[PDB]
């Protein structure tokens, strides 16, 4: 499903990915971690192709997609992405939100749309906010919103780019909640966080990355408990 | 002789006549120039390396060349070529080529003001660039601008002053008008400074005002 | 009669006079803006409030209407007074006046562009205002104005072309004088417009490459 | 020796503090702990009047300070304060910025003042970054310094306000430590924070807030294992 095989990438002359391997198989959750600086959320923008790499290859369902001979907005339909930041649509509404996309890339039905629209609103338990503007949302509400409009997209793997480094600390869990919850519905999903409570509760995996490289990768367990290199061992010493 | 302010009172109708020239000069030049610009910065986005080429250097030269310069070469400049011009349409074409130029990236300043992130987002959700643009980046770019055309608007009032020295009738053109009779400067100059002084803090607050009643 | 340059060619001293005569136009202006820009600043942050609001009515006036109207004012509105100021003097005394102005809020906008943070710092280690302003704010401060005036200078030059309407002989001026003997308007124009443009180019990339030195 | 006594805040109609009470004694270590927008960075600031109560009163040390009959550049004197982003002074060298404020505000001698600079760079570990430009340190380096620098003028009570909440979490224990030390070695301290570790490990006091108010206090195990408001057990298991 996911292969990023052997890839670099460059901004100007700071090397931040340094030759990266990443298989990802339908139903896992990938968690990935490390120092800033790692790596770690080039390597996730990769997925998606918001990076070029320099060099190597990036395979979605066995096609090729950094080859400009293949349509990317094709791709980043089945390959949806939250944001750290969240970047909501500022001048639209909560539904609005939702249904942008939908309804303008899949030409679904308006009222197709806002069924799909008000469903997901009550599955991350935003429908009594469906037409507020975000500026009136919570850093919480803000990220379960972002989480809900990447959903109407229906898409088969889900990427997360520190989706709670931004929120304060009575606010983190509820964004955690839904994501867990999508992980217990078998979604594929390929995390980047600081919140090794969700490695712990719904990860299959662990990818530690140092210096633009994987330096080791595990299970959960494994990972926390029994790690085996040494700048494992540093990192996780400063952070647990 | 010396300062007499009440002298100067039954020149109002002329003092008043040069206002409404100012603006009637100033809005013309600055909605050509808006429309102007408009098209301008649509070349400058454009992929095809000639256009975006010419668009740039218009922009440039523009920009970094002198307004009255940009006036004379239409006014005086053009005689040889057996075509003259009125003072009028000069002034008018050199403020709307000129405002062109600085709305060209007025507009521009206004899209890469909008966060990048919007474009992320938009584009990861499947739109392609013409729908980010119309239905995510574009409904911001424009709440961008509208704040910077009015500030253009207002620095053009200022500007278009310079059309006197071509000897058309604005604003600043009534003291030579008021002293050929009066043989007074001082006085009705410093009227006409207050005039722009006083339309200049007008629109500076009714701009403030329509940007906490936009953004 | 149409187009031709080379005619235009040993009329270059004129132009280079021109040229020169506008930059010690600019550069003195410029440098007295500066010096009386500074100091109308330190009025307006007095809180002797007399001083403090002539400083202010001063800057909103003369930043509110137009520079051409001042040099008027100092050239033909002051003639009835029985003075009668060279045409440079005139434009000195105006573009410096002019740019004190602008000056003077590029000034007011770097200080209040520091980190209001990094003066509560100060504060919060016992300094007082001075000496927050002398040692920590005022040196960074600077690095904020130095890129504003310079980019001044570089709007002054453009603005500068306007005391060709007062008949001196700036590099605008150049094109009255050569149509004189040549009775073409064209072509010095867009020679002298050039000249204005290789100007803006290479002082824009000098300090912008100042800029990228801090 | 700091007693803020009933104060309110107001930013516009915005009402942050709504009557707050807090004394602190030679010795003590108290941690204050909420929501975002509960006051608690308010009430911190009020103690040193970087902000300024729309009513009650700030007394240090049995005087009024905020009648504006009081020299307030020497209540900062010994009143220490160290900030969420650092606030390092960028032109200035690691020593200088310790050495700059006894320099020219106690008016020490040069070389005893960079002897006191060595010495605190030495206790926060900063010794070999004694020339070296703020830029050039990582945020774990810089609250150090930021943290040495205040103590160079010998407070007799430090402020934190959330100094590790601006810090990649690879950076916070470093500091962490930092402030441990210092606790341990009985200095007065006032500590907003996120982390509860050390609220637990080193505070004697543990102040809840929220809605402007100081809801519940006690000692740690108090508050982190028997809270009795249930305001307090609610925030509690969000962020535990
Ligand atoms: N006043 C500028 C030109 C300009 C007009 N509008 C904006 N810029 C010079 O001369
Ligand atoms: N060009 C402005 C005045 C000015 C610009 N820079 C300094 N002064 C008007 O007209």
């Amino acid at each position: 499903m996911i292969f990023v095989n052997d890839v670099y990438k460059n901004f100007g002359s700071l090397e931040v990915l340094k030759g990266v391997t990443l298989k990802v198989n339908k139903g896992e959750v990938v968690v990935i971690i490390g120092p800033s600086g790692s790596g770690k959320s080039t390597l996730l923008r990769c997925i998606n192709l918001l990076e070029e790499p320099t060099k190597g290859e990036v395979f979605i369902d066995g096609v090729k997609i950094n080859n400009g001979k293949v349509n990317i907005n094709k791709v980043r339909q089945k390959v949806g992405m939250v944001f750290q930041h969240f970047n909501l649509f500022p001048h639209l509404t909560a539904i609005e939100n939702i249904t942008l996309a939908p309804v303008k890339v899949k030409k679904m039905n308006k009222k197709e749309a806002e069924e799909l629209a008000v469903d997901l609103l009550a599955k991350v338990g935003l429908l009594d906010k469906k037409d507020q503007y975000p500026i009136k949302l919570s850093g919480g509400q803000k990220q379960r919103l972002a989480i809900a409009r990447a959903l109407a997209m229906q898409p088969e793997v889900m990427l997360f780019d520190e989706p709670t480094s931004a929120l304060d600390p009575e606010m983190v869990k509820e964004v955690l909640n839904v994501m867990k919850q999508l992980a217990n519905e078998g979604m594929t999903m390929v995390v980047v966080t600081h919140e090794m409570g969700f490695a712990r509760e719904v990860g299959d995996r662990v990818i530690f990355m140092d210096d633009g490289v994987i330096v080791e990768e595990g299970t959960p367990e494994e990972i926390f408990y029994r790690a085996k290199n040494e700048r494992t061992r540093e990192f996780l010493s400063k952070i647990l | 002789m010396t300062v007499d302010f009440l002298s100067m009172v039954k020149y109002t109708p002329l003092f008043i006549s040069g206002l409404i020239m100012t603006l009637k000069l100033t809005f013309l030049a600055v909605t050509i120039g808006v429309l102007m610009g408009l098209f301008i910065a649509l070349m400058k986005m454009s992929s095809i390396k000639p256009i975006k080429l010419v668009a740039s250097s218009y922009i440039e030269v523009i920009r970094g060349t002198p307004l009255l310069v940009q006036l004379l070469l239409i006014y005086n400049g053009l005689m040889q070529f057996g075509m003259n011009i009125p003072a009028f349409t000069a002034g008018v074409s050199a403020l709307a080529i000129n405002s062109s130029a600085y709305v060209a990236e007025i507009i521009r300043a206004g899209i890469q003001a909008v966060d990048p992130g919007q474009n992320e987002a938009a584009r990861s959700l499947g739109m392609t660039h013409a729908m980010a643009m119309r239905y995510v980046i574009i409904p911001q770019a424009i709440k961008n601008i509208l704040p910077a055309l009015g500030n253009e608007f207002i620095v053009m009032l200022k500007e278009s002053a310079i059309v006197s020295v071509i000897g058309f009738a604005d604003l600043t053109r009534q003291a030579d008008i008021i002293q050929s009779v009066t043989y007074r400067y001082f006085e009705p100059y410093i009227i006409i400074a207050a005039i722009y002084f006083v339309m200049t803090l007008t629109f500076s607050k009714l701009l403030s005002l329509f940007e906490r009643r936009l953004r």
